[PDB]
């Protein structure tokens, strides 16, 4: 999520560093949802910034962790993501996993532009 | 082996003429609802696909017979998108049941029967990950050459040596 | 003052604690032991080490296993804690040392993981 809040906004389509972005997936802890007739509103926490929010359209409870995949916007200049999907874990080995596959993402790409 | 879909479709890999394996891990992102699902012969092999006779009876031109029951069998072809690339393979029953966590025959009565529960099994089983294990060749058709690719096996994922994998070749690929 | 919910809380180990004083810190250990009052217990990181946990109030319920726990590094090389959670592990076993050696992997090189 640290990495989410500082994308550029160019022509509709959202870049980081020297690399493309429109589908992502990221695992948090939530910490608060709301209910609403149309949608739901959680902020996905992984401890490098504040609490993102994610958008989903028509519950999981609070503290548990969850993995999610969906589209990045901006509105009023204010990032937010819509989730096709979010899954709690059940294996607590996913999240280690992930932030290993996240440096390996971000790091072969970057090699890649150069 | 260990093989990564940017360099299969990179390092020349499916050109040749002899089919190659290779095995890697990606995530489902789409799945295709329609024509998946055709009716087959009741005995055990026959690499044909049955022709109905429009009077509750069916007929296999490579054995020459005919049978009043059909076993449905299932053909899937997913897309396998990674964090660099993605690419089109088929599935046949074995592996289209255990990516669908289901039964071809289980399928086969929800999709006439329950159309809503069949949209939703590949709902959940989309953007799953798996441990994939293809093979890909050239097949020449109306004279065009191009690469298929079919799936072997279908497995759950070793975080733990995954995991390991991943942070030995980090240290080993940066030191270089 | 600024809440600390909304930091960039770091993760590390027990053996990182006297590079990091005063700032936010998150930390992953297995439970050792209780201190008799409920108002401090220990937890141990892959490489075996130790570090001490501080809190506010008496504590009603009884944890043990894998512990996740956020606060502040005091000036005794300690956490004062604020928030507290437990894994799940009734299916699998936490690899432990895989997470110690993904937090050493993280501090190598920043840049990819800002």
């Amino acid at each position: 999520i640290s990495q989410l809040l500082s994308a550029t906004l160019v022509d509709e389509v959202f870049r980081i560093g020297n690399v493309e972005i429109s589908q992502v997936t990221i695992v948090g802890i939530i910490r608060h949802a709301e209910k609403a007739p149309t949608n739901i509103v959680y902020k996905i926490d992984d401890m490098t910034a504040a609490p993102m929010d994610v958008r989903q359209w028509v519950v999981v409870p609070p503290e548990t962790y969850v993995k999610v995949a969906g589209h990045l916007r901006s509105f009023q200049n204010k990032k937010s993501l819509v989730a096709f999907k979010i899954m709690p874990l059940e294996d607590m080995n996913e999240f280690t996993t992930h932030i290993l596959e996240v440096i390996n993402a971000h790091m072969v790409l970057s090699k890649a532009n150069s | 082996n260990w093989k990564t879909l940017y360099e299969v479709k990179s390092e020349n890999l499916g050109q040749g003429d002899k089919p190659d394996y290779f095995s890697s891990v990606a995530t489902v992102v789409y799945l295709r609802k329609e024509n998946c699902m055709y009716q087959a012969c009741p005995t055990q092999d026959c690499n044909k696909k049955v022709i109905d006779q429009q009077n509750g009876l069916y007929r296999c031109e490579k054995c020459d017979t005919e049978f009043p029951n059909f076993k449905y069998r299932m053909i899937l072809s997913v897309n396998i998108a990674d964090f660099q690339e993605n690419q089109w393979v088929t599935c046949f029953q074995e592996s289209a049941e255990a990516i669908l966590g289901q039964n071809a025959a289980y399928l086969g009565e929800l999709k006439d029967k329950n159309e809503q529960a069949f949209e939703e099994v590949f709902q959940n089983a989309n953007f799953r990950s798996f441990i994939f294990r293809v093979r890909v060749k050239v097949e020449t058709y109306n004279d065009e050459s191009r690469i298929k690719a079919t799936v072997m096996d279908v497995k759950p994922v070793d975080y733990r040596e995954y995991g390991r994998r991943l942070v030995m070749s980090i240290r080993r690929s940066a030191l270089m | 003052m600024v809440d600390m919910m909304d930091l960039p809380r770091s993760r590390i180990n027990a053996g990182m604690l006297a590079q990091f004083i005063d700032k936010p810190v998150c930390f992953v250990g297995r439970l050792e032991k209780i201190h008799p009052t409920g108002k401090m217990f220990i937890l141990s990181d892959g490489e075996g080490k130790n570090g001490t946990i501080e809190l506010m109030e008496p504590l009603d319920e009884e944890i043990s296993g894998i512990v996740e726990v956020v606060g502040r590094v005091t000036a005794k090389a300690t956490i004062l804690c604020t928030s507290y959670v437990q894994f799940k592990e009734d299916s699998h076993p936490f690899d432990l040392g895989l997470y110690n050696e993904a937090v050493k992997i993280i501090h190598d090189f920043p840049q990819f993981y800002p």
